[PDB]
């Protein structure tokens, strides 16, 4: 099967610089004519730099709106392209897709993001929901940057279950998710939330208890 | 520049039927060689874009032939018979005759039958509040169709600074929708009243949907 | 359009 | 222990500075207060160089441009205002288990942007009286470092037979060189008049043609 | 000045035995800790083999991939050491540094090169390329194993050269050289390309004639 | 770690 997969992404400084990367197997690479293609909500889908077949000698352009400040990389032996991105800006936070192959746009990863920010980054809280047949809820609040991931019973808990995608208030994200389950399951059986934060390094459980 | 504009915005249709989509350039995609490079993608929720046509009317491998293109020079539809759940999301097209431009996407809504919210609202964790915080959470899940109106009201006043909406994609599984409203007060705001209530009022109900609690100071 | 790859 | 080093290449501009990461897949710090990660600089046809060991610590000859930081399995080496001199290979290493050294990152310097000069070579005398034709083409200073070489025998692709070898990038002038060389029987070379080498290279979209004709 | 120059490598057959050699001078060789470290196109730098100071009673330590087959040893009094390497197989074959100081890989060796084999070392041919300002060339093929070297006019010719790294096809490697000068330099100057292949014991020079 | 030289002990 084909996999690209992205790395490197985060939270970076205005004015600073970033490297992601772009893993690929599956096919013969350097056959391949590869794309960066950023996502955002102030733009939609932004096409930011390409790099051509070997047979094409790598050649490489970018996006007017990077060119100067970006630079893209392969090596076909290991099967890997980068983005090296300098003096970034607000602008140019996005979600980061590599894209290629012998048609072109053929395949893409699941992206990796790119925030730039001079917020800093701040660990969430998480709170556990319980009710007042049963829903509960898990409140994750007060982080930045994304993403976080929520699992309910360290992820063997997925029936029921409604998460929802974050959002941003005074440079700080919340979200929040839902379980539903019989009345005979909770509070006999324990349920509770898993949050992790990568930006942070920090994972924790919270325990739904009846109150 | 070469903006590719696409139309509807929604589209809201039902299983077995046939969609349609639009897609116009500022300009020709007729290349100097004779090819055309317009491409469509759908990009489901939480993944990204995965190519479903290239150059006008060509699949790439393992794209369903009742995903069909059509058109010339600044024209083009995606034709999608047999609409099943499965193809929910936004479609895309670009084009890479210029300097590659995508458009602004074509939500495709499954129609279904119609469905009320299960609604379910959570007074501020004591964790939180033991941290001098107060937020007060409204589910409001697995309703049709996606219209709806929340409201908090806090001793029967309706507050909406502070509140914070969330919804989901429409789910591949039954075609619904889900919903998360957050109202977060200090502390303070939220000890001073105790009458807290979640209300929503949709196409399903025909007085609002009401979810209260009241505090038990 | 742009010169396209060979 | 893994050291993953990243990036595989790094263009950088002369008075820039480039940042070059290593990650452990342990911690590198010994349980004697230490932390034994170390940096070297391979130039083109020299040995490894020690740079920075133990994290920070600039060996003895070496320039503040270059200085390590991180901790525990996040390290860091950065090169404030890039000079062409510092072209080569960088390599991590770790040693405080069984020593074990990452990929390494090349640095390569940016430069304008140049057109290769082309030079090609029937076989000589000397070859051909031994009974066998190589012909030989060079293709000097150009940048960047991507280009194709294509051979052709009256007029006709020849593909098989070719070697090709490109130097490392000249920090004299930023610029690389690349070699090909077509090797045929005496016999089919005599059988054939007009050859060809053809360089197509960014700098433009008609590749440089050089030729020459046995008749 | 410190210096460390390593000597002893070449061509052995898979299965054979070989003995690489470092010697030092310009410092207390016997409170040096010493390593030998390889390098290859697959692999990259590895660690070989270590053997401590004298404070430390010489104590050694070996990669994985050559414990029992390699054996490190030294001799202060001559600021020596040596690597004997047994049953050497393809993927030993590599470039092999000599490495040391109080520091530890504070200085590397040139390096020597030791080739794991099958293929019979070859003399090159040595072809003079004279053009159809001025450009010369020098063409040396089917040789085996590395390493040649190339120089023009001994040396003295350095400014406006290329010489391009070894390529093997087939177990014969070929590299070239490129020289390019003035026109009023050539051919009034003579220009000659002299090339050694130690392995075969060969020495050449050839006159690159119009 | 593996066991340093004395003078790193
Ligand atoms: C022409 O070149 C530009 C370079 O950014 C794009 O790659 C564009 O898609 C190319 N057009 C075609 C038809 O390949
Ligand atoms: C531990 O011993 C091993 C033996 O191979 C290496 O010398 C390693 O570098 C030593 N670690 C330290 C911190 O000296
Ligand atoms: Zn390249
Ligand atoms: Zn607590
Ligand atoms: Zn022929
Ligand atoms: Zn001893």
């Amino acid at each position: 099967q084909v996999q690209l997969q992205q790395s490197g992404g985060g939270l970076v400084q205005p004015g600073g610089s970033m490297k992601i990367f772009c893993a690929a197997s599956g096919f013969t690479f350097s056959d391949a004519w590869m794309d960066w293609v950023r996502q955002s909500p102030e733009k939609g889908l932004e096409w930011v730099a390409e790099i051509r077949n070997k047979a094409n000698n790598h050649e490489t352009y970018y996006a007017e709106s990077v060119k100067g400040r970006f630079t893209i990389t392969r090596d076909d032996s290991k099967s890997r392209m980068s983005l090296q991105m300098n003096s970034l800006r607000a602008e140019d936070t996005g979600i980061y897709y590599c894209s290629g192959g012998k048609v072109r746009n053929a395949y893409w990863g699941q992206g990796t993001t790119v925030t730039v920010s001079s917020k800093t980054t701040t660990a969430p809280s998480v709170y556990p929901l319980a009710p007042v047949s049963v829903t509960l809820g898990c409140l994750v609040k007060g982080y930045f940057p994304e993403p976080v991931t929520l699992t309910w019973n360290s992820g063997s808990l997925s029936s029921g279950v409604h998460t929802f995608p974050a959002v941003l208030q005074s440079d700080l994200y919340t979200l929040s998710s839902s379980v539903t389950v019989t009345s005979s399951t909770w509070p006999s059986q324990s349920i509770t939330c898993n949050v992790a934060h990568p930006a942070s390094s920090t994972k924790v459980d919270k325990k739904i208890e009846p109150r | 520049d070469i903006q590719l504009t696409q139309t509807p915005l929604s589209l809201p249709v039902s299983l077995g039927d046939q969609a349609s989509i639009s897609c116009r350039s500022s300009q020709s995609l007729v290349h100097s060689n004779g090819n055309t490079y317009l491409h469509w993608y759908l990009q489901k929720p939480g993944q990204s874009p995965k190519l479903l046509i290239y150059k006008v009317s060509n699949r790439f491998s393992g794209v369903p032939d009742r995903f069909s293109g059509s058109g010339s020079g600044t024209d083009f539809t995606l034709k999608i018979s047999s609409v099943e759940a499965e193809d929910l999301g936004v479609y895309f097209c670009s084009q890479s005759t210029h300097v590659p431009t995508f458009g602004g996407g074509t939500k495709l809504e499954i129609k279904r039958a119609d469905a009320a919210p299960t609604v379910s609202i959570f007074p501020p964790s004591s964790e939180q509040l033991t941290s001098g915080g107060a937020s007060v959470v409204c589910f409001l899940n697995n309703f049709y169709p996606k219209d709806i109106n929340v409201k908090w009201k806090i001793d029967g006043s309706e507050r909406q600074n502070g509140v914070l909406n969330s919804w989901t994609d429409q789910d591949s599984k039954d075609s619904t929708y889900s919903m998360s409203s957050t109202l977060t007060l200090t502390k303070d705001e939220y000890e001073r009243h105790n009458s807290y209530t979640c209300e929503a009022t949709h196409k399903t109900s025909t007085s609002p949907i009401v979810k209260s609690f009241n505090r038990e100071c | 359009g742009t010169k396209p790859p060979l």
